[PDB]
């Protein structure tokens, strides 16, 4: 659960890297598949499952803004989610354990572009954060 | 891997009295519902939207036996399970894509059901020992994921 | 979040099976730090580290009363159970990891002791609750 | 294990240039900060409630040094890992009570911090060849747990 000075923490750190958050999607969805090939499994149908690919990078920016909604609606992650859980558990049902493997390449990729902002300060609360927006997803699941 | 003598009693004993045909539909029909995203592939099964519309899925009953006779060959191949399983792995990477976190999913599924069918013969012990064999069949389940 | 079902379907079981709780209690540690011995790290102030020792008897007990107030704090798992995130958290600094352990345990222990009663249903509806039960206590470490 | 060359030279290069004394404190810090359970054997260096207090210590910067420098016997006993470590496993185990899972999370810290240090230079494929070391090295630290 993100405490307040959580929420401010997270969200007065969105301020400074919102407008790389296209950018940071499709590096972070690259070093997903990268390191992690077997989450390559769901992807599958995209002949340029590679790093930095057509698909793989214009995917990258509906993930980061899928990331900027739930940076918004941070104090109902369940109710400003929620359609994003039909979503990825009622059509292309992912496996809810690879969650934390993306968001572990997010933290990794913000790191290497804004390694000043990103403190550990920043780190534990978009960590919970980031938990956060997983548990939602995983909010109907079953 | 290593492995002791009495994981081998254990283990070569909990395939002689399993009953394949009992536990086999009893576990991954358990799978896909405790983890109901396992059933991103066996979409062609039937019916399988509510619970006891997959226990009352034939497809998953043939299939879950399929499964826990899948460990066979690793029973056999013990000291040689990668390179036994291998194949096996390569085959859902590529042809069928299963995530292979949903392998050691339905472990999981594996085991606590034969837990209530040991009962009180599931020991620690046995635990101990069922599941450091599932955990090393999946490995190599997983091995060939490139 | 637990379903009006899920919170239906922990209470019916523990119904008929709170009965022996402190025996479900034993024999889970007994297997954690058995077929899980990366947990010994935890019990090392005692001696008695034995499966089904007598201190690991008493705290089995001490162990699913908290299962009990879980169940009792079904509406709010957060709120309910604080106390005992603020022991596990910065007294005796639990990784948190080792929650999912001790449940795929209980949960093996529980599958071992009442065939009849965890069904798939049962046990589905039960996952989903530890699994909150587990982050209910993550709430005092961070 | 086996590796290529590449993760070969990746684990020759990233090393060579480490900062040790940066890197060293910090990513003992940041997982002292991010992941507060593991300041279950860092306690006695002084008080810990607080982001100034842990980075401010020098008790953990000094002692980021080791770990870090832990990491050094493994660039060179590159195939000996597992071996090698046995003496750090049985000690953390069976000496500090330290949790094994605790080797990935400060592992995980020694990532970003690092990713941090060289950005770009840190592709995707440089991420790999290092958490695979990490990992490798982990499961060295975690093997003398009995
Ligand atoms: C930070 C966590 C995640 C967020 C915020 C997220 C968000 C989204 C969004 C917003 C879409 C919409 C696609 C569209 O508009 O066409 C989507 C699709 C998708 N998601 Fe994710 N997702 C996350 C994690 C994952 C993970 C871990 C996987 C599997 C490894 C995954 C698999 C997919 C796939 C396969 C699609 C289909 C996209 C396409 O076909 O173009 N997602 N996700
Ligand atoms: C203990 C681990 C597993 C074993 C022993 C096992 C066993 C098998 C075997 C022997 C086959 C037949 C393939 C062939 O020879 O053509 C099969 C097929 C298949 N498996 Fe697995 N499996 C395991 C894990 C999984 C899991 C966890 C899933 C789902 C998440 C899965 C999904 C499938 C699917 C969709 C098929 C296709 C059926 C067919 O083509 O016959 N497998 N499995
Ligand atoms: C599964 C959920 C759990 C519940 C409901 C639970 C509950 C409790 C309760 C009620 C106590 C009593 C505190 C006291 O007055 O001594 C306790 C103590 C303790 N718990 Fe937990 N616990 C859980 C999981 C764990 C796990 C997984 C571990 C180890 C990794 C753990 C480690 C401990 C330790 C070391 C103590 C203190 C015992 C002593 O020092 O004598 N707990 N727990
Ligand atoms: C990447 C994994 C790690 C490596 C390579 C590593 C390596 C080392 C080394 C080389 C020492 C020096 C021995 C000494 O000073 O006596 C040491 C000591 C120690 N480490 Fe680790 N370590 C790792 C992880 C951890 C973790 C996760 C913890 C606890 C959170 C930890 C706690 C300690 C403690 C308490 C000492 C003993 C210091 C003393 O006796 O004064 N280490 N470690």
């Amino acid at each position: 659960s993100l405490s307040d000075k959580d929420k401010a923490a997270v969200r007065a750190l969105w301020s400074k890297i919102g407008k790389s958050a296209d950018a940071i999607g499709n590096d972070a969805l690259s070093r997903m598949i990268v390191v992690y090939p077997q989450t390559k499994t769901y992807f599958s149908h995209w002949p340029d499952v590679t790093p930095g690919s057509p698909h793989i990078k214009a995917h990258g920016k509906k993930v980061m803004g899928g990331i900027a909604l739930a940076v918004s609606k941070i104090d109902d992650l369940k109710t400003g989610l929620m359609e994003l859980s039909e979503q990825h558990a009622y059509k292309l049902r992912v496996d809810p354990a690879n969650f934390k493997i993306l968001n572990h390449c997010i933290l990794v990729v913000i790191s290497t572009m804004f390694p000043k902002e990103f403190t550990p300060e920043a780190h534990v609360s978009l960590d919970k954060f980031l938990s956060g927006v997983a548990l939602a997803l995983a909010e109907r699941y079953r | 891997v290593e492995w002791t003598d009495k994981e081998r009693s254990i283990i070569s004993d909990i395939f002689s009295h399993m009953d394949y045909d009992d536990i086999g539909p009893k576990a991954l029909s358990r799978c896909l519902i405790v983890y109901p995203w396992t059933q991103r592939h066996f979409s062609g099964f039937g019916n399988l939207y509510n619970a006891e519309a997959i226990i009352g899925n034939a497809n998953v009953a043939a299939h879950g036996i399929k499964v826990l006779h899948g460990l066979d060959r690793g029973v056999k191949n013990m000291d040689n399970i990668a390179a036994t399983y291998a194949d096996l792995s390569t085959l859902h990477s590529e042809k069928l894509h299963v995530d292979p976190d949903n392998f050691k999913l339905l472990s999981d599924c594996i085991t606590i059901v034969l837990a209530a069918k040991m009962g009180h013969a599931f020991t620690a012990e046995t635990q101990g020992a069922f599941q450091k064999f599932l955990a090393v069949v999946v490995s190599a389940l997983g091995k060939q994921y490139h």
